[PDB]
């Protein structure tokens, strides 16, 4: 194939953009973001001893839900969805960084494998934590609907302040997990950054 | 599988996978043909050029004043094994003053080849010989195998596409025995023509033979005894 | 890898060495020597499978030298290789040592034989092994057996073969009430000991038994007359 | 001479390092302390003893300390097999420089005489490494009073204080802090190895027979060894637990 | 023995054993060497710890001859190697010519030995890669690279050891026929070479000089502080 | 499994199986024959024609190792003329040594110790050929014995060795061949040959066969051409 | 490196102080929770393996069961803290991590499996609490349907047989989970030198 | 030729890892130094009644003064038994003296270190009890494969060797006459030995001012009787 | 661990059990099998030719009574106790075959790594044998679940022809399983038998010592 100075040129601005927001990433918004959560978990919210306070009283229209799980949930969902986004620029970054197929140096590129398939494991877990909080959506109203559908059996009144109980106690789990999802990705791409951009090749030799 | 490794390890149909290689190796060389007349002996050999600009690789290799071989296999490995042929062959002038028996120096060649192939670490020799001597007894062609195997032959044709040539070789074999000396040439050539492409056919620079006889020593042919040659010959 | 070379297993032990064992009953046969009071007698079963096979040229029962007698069990090509050695051995006792050499002393150079099978893993261990008789003048006769390992230990009567445990059991019912041991006696136990576990009844012409006693200290195989003599008596 | 057989110690790994040399100074790194001091006044090399047992006889000398010749001396942290054959080999080698030079040996010619048998080794021969470290004090015409420090990798350097085997970075730093270069003599130095020696041990009750101690120095021309009795240690025990408490 | 083919051929052509050997090379301490007019200087920095090392047994520098010196990076087991059975050979040399021993003859054995050990039969290649300066008849330097490999080059200036390709940049821009023209410039651009790499340097830095017929000198610490005292 | 890898390396039964299957390449092998009787032993070897293009005499599977001892091998060909002059050279030392022919029984043992040789190093490969001997003489008299790939000798009034042997060993034991004569028995030996071999696989073959013993005076000796066919027209009489 | 030189010692709050708070965890919190539930092991309700005495008395052709959720009192926080402290331990081994090398790789192995066998007693206490919401879901519909059908006498007592199975099998959790405390602290303090030190860094510097 | 002994990734030997393992499952051995003797009790056990107990000895002397007890493979042992006692016969042929035990098992020892480092070879599997008499003062060591001998006043070794180092740790100590000895030695070996204890069961010797020599069964019935 | 002697006779009287039960299972129940579903194979019932007379129509609507096929019906309870029958006693020889592990070792395993392949051999012919456990039940479901859906819905008739196809799928299953059934037994007695050699005695027993 023929070189196209120009456009190939602005593909390699958008790798150079991408290496400028992993350094913005890893110097400023990773280690900030960790010590955010942090904070964040410190939310008395988060640390309530009592979760029967937090069981939704269900009329059995008079239904609503607890306001104070929601609030929570809408607290964790765009942190959410900040570690998604912010990986999916480590990801692309990590491939764009992968160099050409060769038989030597082949050292370096198994290790930049390895690190790419941790961040697409990470990405499949931070999709399944979102999952879950609407998941909860869609479980806490049909066990409401299924409340009113038989409103005798006190078992789907105590299934919703399970699934209320279920919701805030997912909601510190996935803060710690978020967070957790902050230092991991902080850690690893930390841990390979230095000599660890380019582990290999640029030496061959001296003749 | 794990039995193609080495020559030592037997298949569970008792064979060698690494002498059948060898024994595809020699396929992968030049088609040469040969034959003999109750007289003389004829070697057609055919050369090729590695390109258009490079000259034609000999294929035929002096051994003896009434003794001559064409190689096909590996080129080096029958350098050093012509070295070996050359040597025994000096060495009976040097010992017995007399031409090694061509019988005598086919069993040598096959024992040099049964070396390898007993013992771990060597590997047998990848190169095939058609070699053609006169005696006291008459002409001979003797073909012999990497596989150490060697027989007595009227004629035979080694390479590429030599059924057809040995096809040729079994309705005239009637006609080989009594013909002289510029017919076995005729035969010879139109004999290599059926292990030959469509396209290129005959011609003088990458074809040459040689020939011994009963008083005539082995003469190796290029160009310019080879033109007349094949002057008069249909394909 | 300790199930291919001889190295340490992971308890310790030596699979090479066990299925040096495992080739001792392959070789299809039963063997059983009894030491007397004045004699030692081998019984063997000899294995005439094709009408054509030479009787004379199939035999089980070895000469190491005029007192010892021999006989081998396992495979047949490590036991005649092994008694060519041990008559290899035996002759360099006496080209140094001056004299005959006893049994004890030739099952020792025999086992350290296959004690350097065992330590070295370029050569691998025989499958046979090899039970000696013979006659002290000190001692009276002796009657030794050693296994591939290279353990050997003084038997008063040996096993050996398919049938052990059994052919050992039987032996118990005679040394534990303290029979009498002649010439007659333990012949009698012997082909008692391999027809009652094979269900055969042998027929002299189906055994050969070897005798070496006081009197006659040559080691001599009984003929098909004598063991005849030897068997509608102890019938 | 099945191929499958050869693990080829020669192979570089992708860093640039050799396996089975590396997995020797693991071997060493569990091996008993043992450290070494250079002093004015003469050199000093103390180690404990792992093995202890009531039914144990040491009827010999030290354990881990061997004598290279009558000016040098040398103490061992590894495999005691290997231990023999270098210590053999030492003292072969000390003895063929004085075959031809029918002097005292220098203690550089010596380490660097042995670091070529065990380059070669790891070079080619297809035998395994060796799994010893040593340590080298001993007296020469030039250089004087002299602690060398071998790995079995084949490399080494000078020393004027050093330890090896178990806590042996936990001894280094303590000779980073108390060690006086230039000041303190062989007399001080002794209190200072006995403190390091106390502290470095977490095994308590330190007692005579489960540490050794042996002295090299040069007195009236005359290079003098001696390996401290079990009541002369025990003074110095005495001394210390002063010190400690 | 021990018998058989420790280098082979791989897919490409490569030789994975020499490429490894090549990576210790890079790991190695950072030494340096350039020629000037009628000298050459040699330096390599020094990794001691807590003054506990003796500074004795360290040094990397070593001379093969009077007009030959030599510096190397790699392990630190196979310079001592290589360095006796080149002066052993070096003498040789003298021992079969009255004139001494030129640069380039040298260097042509030395590599040869990487040559052979790295194809010969159960042997190892060697891990290491040193420059051989010296001075020819005539009063003329010469500086020789080896590599693990066996290949050997002529240089005007180089460097070994972690971050050569980093000095050469340095060496390669600031060379000039300005560069070594007199002592003075060829005493700073080695040291200001070296002050790149300097991490927690200080007297770490140790340098050599050799000058003409004199054998070669090193020069004390307290010189290097008063020559890197004037960086302007 | 690996265990088979090596002849050296025991299998989990007790067994070297590079050994079994150097004997399976032996069943490829064309069929030879030979019998023994009271005048000497007859030899007979099914020589088959791979193609027309070859000379007759070609491929001579008759093997001659001692003046006294014929020798005919089934199995690989490059096996069988190695063996075939390292038991000339066994029985040349011999006579360099001992200054007379080898017994047979004798000559049997010291090949077959040769080839148990190789069958213990895994370095080497044990032989893929397996081959029998006869011999003749005025004191020992007819003797036929029969080498297989493990190195053990069996004696035998008669042996058949390559693909078909089980079938030949029964029609031999059909009639007694102690009594019979040299002449007679070639008449036998040309009409098992015929048995053998039929059109299905292989295309054609010439009947190879050898003397030893009152006929041929003692020594070995090809069959000429011209008793060669009068023996064949005695199988001509029932075949056809 | 070219990276912002703030906040990145914020690392020490998870790389010191929550590590050494982990640590606490190991022979303090996780023994204390072991004899805790021996104590829970005493409970009577758990012990009682008959059928008629474990249910609750049913009307049906509607009454709950609130003994089973006394009991659910203690099971739920015991599986829920275990497993908010066996994502701490994640992060516990995640920052003894070394950076990439060749050797020394068995002491990280150790990491992969002890972290693996957190990931396994985290999905236990998972599958603890589902089954702990289908005692509400299952039992639900049971009565529901049960409440339904009249002339059918096997499906309305086949309610009563996931009401004497949840009483088992929320002992069997208990048991589990003081099973899962004890391997917590076992696996780790016998590996303790590997996790924590997995690299000696005892390779001479060859300079 | 390429050496079947490796470095782990632990820094320990593999293959001599399993030869400790191997000679610690063996036949138990015991032996105690006390006085002015040391006192050697081995364990023969016959499978049968049909073996000759005076064929096959495991209690063997390496010379006058010197003897030597085993635990482990039998066949490694018999190559020691050759070389060691032709190291002690190439002793006396340079110093024409009788050979120290010290210098005995030290170079024995080496010969055990030669096989983790020679390829295409296995290291011993039988570890060595030596006892010896030199100069007045009993010597008692103890070698294994490993090639590292030591010195024990008493010892075990064998099948159950931890009991019998325990044992005589608790029973044995100083001030033993060798008639002491001997009954310490059996005290201790019945606990390790299991079943009916006889004069062919367990095959004993002794090392004193007269050299070592070994028990005919006769007297050592009359051990047996307490 | 310690124990009273009547434990041991518990755990001893178990084993003899397990022996009486595996050698007359062998020698006794397999021979029996083998020929009696030999017999049902040569039965009339199962040699029908004609597949298409063999369904079961029903009328698709005080509604009439719908049976489902009367030879299905009868062939199943032939084909359902060997099933349970086989499956039962399979498990006595998992059992007893199990019991004859030595104490594990680190080698010489291949006896017991024959007696695994048995056992696993074993495993798959009881899978099997559950799933003709399930195809009875199957044509319960099935049919029962089809019949009403084509009760229901009288616009679409192929339902009932789905039904038919319940009905010749369900004969080709009968004699299929009598067929594999009684393969089953011959592949136990003929793994069982010719391996018992090694099963009962998975070790050699060379041991030198």
């Amino acid at each position: 194939l023929r070189v196209q100075p120009e456009a190939q040129a602005k593909v390699d601005v958008f790798r150079e953009d991408l290496c400028t927001k992993t350094e913005n990433l890893l110097g400023s918004y990773f280690p900030k973001k960790i010590s955010e959560l942090d904070a964040f978990l410190k939310e008395p919210a988060l640390n309530e001893a009592n979760l029967s306070n937090l069981k939704a009283p269900l009329d059995i229209g008079p239904v609503n839900c607890n306001e104070k799980i929601v609030v929570l949930l809408q607290r964790l969902k765009p942190e959410i969805k900040d570690v998604i986004e912010q990986l999916n620029l480590v990801t692309t970054w990590l491939q764009l960084q992968i160099p050409r197929i060769e038989d030597g140096n082949n050292f370096g590129v198994a290790v930049q494998e390895k690190v790419f398939e941790l961040m697409t494991s990470l990405h499949t877990k931070l999709e399944g934590f979102h999952t879950q909080i609407s998941k909860y959506f869609s479980e806490r109203g049909d066990a409401v609907t299924k409340a009113a559908k038989q409103p005798h059996v006190g078992d789907y009144r105590q299934l919703v302040h399970e699934l209320d109980e279920a919701e805030y106690r997912d909601i510190r789990l996935m803060v710690m997990e978020i967070r957790n999802a902050y230092a991991v990705l902080y850690d690893i791409i930390l841990k390979n950054f230095e000599k660890l951009k380019k582990p290999r090749g640029e030496t061959k030799g001296m003749i | 599988n794990q039995y193609d490794n080495d020559v030592t390890v037997w298949s569970p149909q008792g064979r060698i996978h690494q002498i059948e290689y060898a024994m595809e190796a020699v396929k992968q060389g030049s088609a040469t043909v040969g034959l003999k007349s109750k007289t003389h002996a004829v070697l057609v050999a055919l050369k090729r050029a590695q390109s258009e600009l490079a000259a034609h690789q000999k294929k035929i290799l002096h051994v003896d004043n009434h003794i001559g071989i064409s190689i096909a296999g590996l080129t080096a490995d029958a350098r050093l094994l012509c070295n070996f042929m050359r040597q025994e062959c000096l060495d009976s002038r040097f010992v017995f003053d007399r031409p090694l028996p061509v019988s005598r120096l086919v069993s040598l060649i096959g024992s040099k080849t049964q070396i390898p192939t007993q013992r771990y670490g060597r590997r047998p020799y990848g190169v095939g010989l058609l070699i053609a001597g006169y005696d006291d007894m008459g002409p001979h062609i003797f073909q012999t195998c990497p596989s150490a195997n060697y027989f007595d032959c009227r004629a035979m044709s080694i390479g590429a596409r030599s059924q057809s040539a040995r096809t040729y070789l079994e309705r005239h074999m009637s006609e080989f025995m009594e013909c002289n000396l510029n017919e076995l040439v005729k035969h010879g050539l139109r004999a290599l023509r059926e292990t030959l492409p469509a396209e290129q056919d005959l011609t003088t620079k990458n074809v040459s033979i040689g020939i011994v006889g009963k008083d005539l020593e082995f003469t190796i042919y290029d160009d310019d005894d080879v033109s007349p040659f094949l002057e008069g010959l249909e394909e | 890898f300790d199930r291919h070379i001889t190295i340490f297993s992971p308890e310790g032990r030596l699979y090479q060495v066990e299925y040096a064992f495992k080739a001792i009953n392959q070789g299809g046969l039963t063997s059983v020597a009894v030491r007397g009071k004045d004699c030692a007698v081998i019984v063997t079963q000899k294995k005439v499978p094709d009408k054509l096979l030479d009787s004379s040229t199939v035999t089980h029962l070895f000469k190491i030298t005029e007192n010892i007698g021999c006989v081998m069990t396992g495979m047949t090509a490590d036991s005649r290789s092994q008694v060519q050695r041990a008559r290899y051995e035996a002759a360099n006792w006496k080209y140094k040592y001056g004299y005959e050499i006893p049994v004890d002393m030739l099952c020792k150079r025999i086992a350290d034989i296959s004690q350097v099978y065992t330590q070295n893993a370029e050569m691998r261990p025989l499958g046979c092994c090899m039970i000696l008789i013979g006659i002290d003048e000190e001692q009276g006769p002796q009657v030794y057996k050693c296994d591939p390992a290279g353990y050997y230990c003084g038997f008063k009567a040996t096993a050996a073969g398919v049938k052990q445990t059994e052919s050992t059991s039987f032996l118990e019912k005679k040394v534990k009430k303290k029979f009498d041991w002649t010439f007659e006696q333990t012949v009698e136990t012997a082909i008692t000991c391999l027809s009652t576990v094979l269900s055969i009844d042998f027929k002299p012409s189906e055994i050969e038994v070897g005798v070496v006693t006081v009197e006659n200290p040559k080691f001599r195989i009984l003929t098909e007359a004598e063991i005849d003599a030897h068997l509608v008596a102890l019938a | 001479m099945s191929r499958r057989y050869d693990s080829r110690t020669t192979i570089f790994s992708p860093e640039g390092r050799l396996y089975q040399v590396e997995y020797a100074m693991e071997a060493i790194g569990h091996a008993g302390t043992c450290l070494g001091i250079l002093a004015n006044d003469g050199v000093l090399l103390a180690a404990e003893r792992r093995n202890i047992h009531k039914l144990l006889d040491e009827v010999f000398f030290s354990e881990k300390i061997y004598k290279l010749n009558e000016d040098m001396a040398c103490s061992v942290a590894g495999i005691t097999s290997d231990a023999n054959v270098l210590t053999n080999e030492l003292r072969l080698i000390a003895q063929r420089y004085l075959l031809q030079y029918q002097e005292p040996i220098p203690c550089e010619q010596l380490v660097t005489a042995l670091c070529d048998i065990k380059q070669a080794y790891t070079q080619f021969g297809g035998k395994r490494p060796f799994g010893v470290s040593l340590l080298y004090i001993g007296w020469d015409k030039h250089y004087g009073f002299q602690l060398y420090q071998s790995d079995p990798s084949g490399n080494y350097g000078g020393w004027k204080a050093t330890c090896i085997g178990n806590n042996s970075a936990a001894a280094v730093s303590m000779l980073k802090q108390d060690y006086k270069e230039g000041e303190m003599t062989l007399k001080s130095a002794l209190a200072l190895a006995i403190k390091v020696l106390n502290k470095t041990m977490d095994v308590s009750k330190l007692s005579a027979e489960k540490v050794e101690i042996a002295t090299l120095t040069r007195e009236n021309g005359k290079t003098v060894i001696r390996v401290l009795k079990q009541k002369e240690v025990e003074q110095l025990i005495k001394k210390h637990e002063e010190e400690e408490a | 023995s021990y018998d058989r083919a420790i280098t082979v051929f791989s897919p490409d052509g490569h030789l994975f054993q020499v490429e490894y050997a090549q990576e210790a090379v890079k790991k190695g301490s950072t030494a340096v060497g350039v020629r000037g007019k009628d000298i050459v200087v040699l330096g390599v920095e020094k990794k001691s710890v807590a003054k506990l090392q003796d500074e004795r047994t360290v040094r990397k520098i070593c001379a093969l001859d009077d007009n030959v010196c030599m510096a190397f990076a790699g392990l630190t087991a196979d310079a001592r190697i290589v360095i006796n059975r080149a002066r052993v050979e070096c003498q040789s040399h003298r021992l079969t010519v009255e004139d001494p021993v030129t640069v380039e003859y040298i260097t042509r054995y030395i590599a040869s030995l990487k040559q052979r050990y790295t194809q010969s039969n159960g042997r190892r290649p060697f891990g290491i890669s040193a420059l051989i300066v010296g001075f020819d008849f005539d009063g003329t330097p010469r500086l020789y690279q080896t590599d693990p490999s066996g290949t050997y080059h002529a240089w005007k200036a180089n460097a070994i050891g972690r971050g050569a390709k980093s000095v050469r940049e340095f060496l390669e821009k600031n060379y000039t026929d300005e560069a070594i023209e007199t002592d003075d410039l060829t005493i700073k651009l080695v040291i200001k070479a070296l002050l790149e790499v300097v991490q927690s340097g200080g007297k770490n830095i140790e340098l050599a000089v050799m000058r003409r017929d004199q054998p070669l000198k090193i020069l004390n610490p307290e010189e290097i502080e008063k020559y890197v005292a004037e960086i302007e | 499994t690996g265990y088979d890898l090596s002849a050296s390396t025991f299998s989990p039964d007790g067994r070297v199986f590079q050994v079994e299957y150097a004997m399976k390449a032996v069943e490829n092998s064309s069929t030879a024959i030979g019998i023994r009787c009271k005048d000497g032993v007859v030899f007979g070897v099914e020589k088959l024609v791979l193609s027309k293009l070859y000379e007759e005499g070609s491929n001579k599977r008759l093997f001659n190792v001692d003046r006294h001892v014929g020798m005919a091998v089934a199995g690989l060909l490059a096996d069988a003329r190695s063996l075939a002059d390292i038991a000339r050279e066994e029985a040349s030392n011999f006579r360099s040594n001992f200054g007379y022919n080898i017994p047979l029984k004798h000559l049997a043992d010291r090949v077959a110790m040769y080839v148990h040789a190789y069958t213990l190093y895994s370095a080497v490969r044990p032989f893929g050929c397996s081959f029998m001997l006869g011999s003749y003489s005025v004191n020992d008299g007819a003797q036929l014995y029969m080498i297989d790939p493990s190195g053990v000798s069996y004696g035998y009034w008669g042996c058949a060795i390559g693909k078909a042997r089980q079938a030949a060993k029964t029609e031999i034991e059909k009639l007694q061949m102690k009594e019979m004569t040299c002449r007679d028995v070639v008449k036998e030996v040309a009409k098992i040959i015929y048995i053998v071999h039929d059109e299905v696989k292989d295309k054609a073959f010439e009947l190879e066969l050898s003397w030893v013993g009152e006929i041929t005076n003692g020594r070995h000796e090809i069959v000429p051409k011209d008793v060669r066919e009068e023996a064949e027209k005695y199988a001509k009489e029932s075949l056809k | 490196v070219r990276l912002s030189g703030e906040a990145r010692k914020q690392v020490e709050v998870f790389r010191q102080n929550l590590f050494q708070e982990a640590e606490e965890f190991l022979y303090r919190f996780l023994p204390q929770k072991i004899i805790y539930l021996n104590q829970l092991l005493q409970e009577d309700s758990l012990n009682v393996a008959d059928l008629t005495s474990l249910r609750a008395p049913l009307d049906i052709p509607l009454p709950g069961n609130e003994k089973v959720l006394s009991l659910l009192a203690l099971v739920k926080p015991e599986v829920w803290t275990l497993k908010e402290k066996c994502i701490l331990v994640i992060t516990w081994i995640q920052h003894l991590i070394p950076k990439i090398e060749d050797g020394n790789d068995f002491g990280v192995a150790i990491q992969e499996k002890v972290l693996e066998r957190v990931n396994a007693v985290k999905t236990k206490v998972e599958a603890f609490q589902t089954t702990i919401s289908k005692y509400f879901s299952e039992r639900g519909d049971a009565v529901a349907k049960a409440s339904k059908e009249t002339h059918v006498m096997d499906y309305r007592a086949l309610v009563h047989e996931r009401d004497e199975a949840a009483y088992g099998e929320l002992r069997a959790m208990v048991l589990d989970l003081r099973a899962f405390y004890a391997e917590l602290y076992h696996i780790i303090s016998s590996n303790l030198e590997k996790i924590v030190n997995p690299k000696g860094e005892e390779k001479p510097s060859m300079y | 030729s390429f050496s079947l002994t490796t470095f782990s990734p632990s820094g320990k030997l593999v293959q001599i890892e399993y030869a400790l393992a191997a000679v610690a499952g063996g036949a138990p051995s015991v032996g105690i130094k006390a006085a002015n003797g040391v006192v050697l009790a081995t364990e023969k056990k016959q499978k049968s009644i049909l073996y000759d107990e005076r064929s096959v000895h495991k209690v063997e002397p390496i010379t006058k003064h010197i003897g030597l007890v085993y635990s482990g493979m039998g066949p490694d042992y018999r190559v020691l038994v050759h070389r060691a006692r032709k190291l002690a016969q190439q002793y006396y042929l340079v110093y024409q003296e009788p050979i120290p035990t010290a210098q005995l098992v030290q170079r024995v020892a080496s010969v055990m270190q030669e096989y983790t480092q020679s390829g295409g070879v296995r290291p011993f599997g039988v570890s060595l009890l030596i006892c010896g008499w030199n100069e007045g003062r009993p010597y008692l060591f103890q070698s294994d494969p490993s090639g590292a001998y030591f010195a024990w006043k008493a010892t075990a070794m064998g099948k159950n060797y931890v009991n019998g180092k325990t044992f005589l740790e608790k029973r044995y100590n100083e001030d033993l006459e060798l008639e002491d000895a001997i009954h310490t030695a059996i005290l201790t070996l019945k606990e390790s030995f299991e079943g009916q204890m006889t004069e062919d069961n367990i095959e004993v010797g002794i090392c004193n001012e007269a050299g070592f020599r070994r028990l005919t069964p006769t007297e050592v019935k009359d051990y047996l009787a307490a």
